[PDB]
């Protein structure tokens, strides 16, 4: 379609890699429910 | 072995290199020219994780050493155990992450025995 620019600054940056560390932990094991 | 590749941290993309022969060996990011660099020293780091090839994601994290014997307890007598930190890297391919944690686990694994 259109390409565009992704934005993310609704806290920091820190902030991002505390909800991606619940991400690891299911790609490493990967549980399909 | 290369210890050296291309990798993102923080957003700045950049280049990744590890620190041998040196005192311990440390794993130096540093930006596309180097005018920002970020520094792991293996002997106090104690885990590595990077993203799979099935995964959708591009990244190499860093476990660092916590002491876990410190264990703390809540108001009625929970258990709350403080975490270990852990430094992420981005990547645009599988064999360089496997490359750099490879020669990573190599390194933690003599400060894992202690001679």
């Amino acid at each position: 379609g259109s390409p565009g620019y992704p934005n993310g600054l609704l806290s920091g940056d820190e902030d991002f890699s505390s909800i991606a560390d619940m991400d690891f932990s299911a790609l490493l094991s990967q549980i399909s429910s | 072995p290369s210890h050296s590749g291309a990798a993102i941290f923080e957003k700045v993309s950049g280049i990744i290199a590890i620190n041998e022969d040196v005192s311990p060996a440390e794993l130096t990011w540093r930006s596309t020219d180097g005018d920002k660099v970020h520094t792991v020293v293996l002997s106090t780091i104690d885990k590595l994780q990077a993203t799979p090839a099935s995964s959708e994601k591009m990244m190499l994290r860093l476990i660092g050493k916590v002491d876990e014997s410190k264990k703390r307890k809540d108001n009625e007598g929970n258990e709350v155990v403080p975490k270990p930190q852990r430094h992420m890297f981005s990547f645009n391919n599988r064999t360089v992450m496997d490359n750099i944690k490879m020669t990573l686990q190599q390194i933690i694994s003599r400060y894992k025995d202690a001679d």
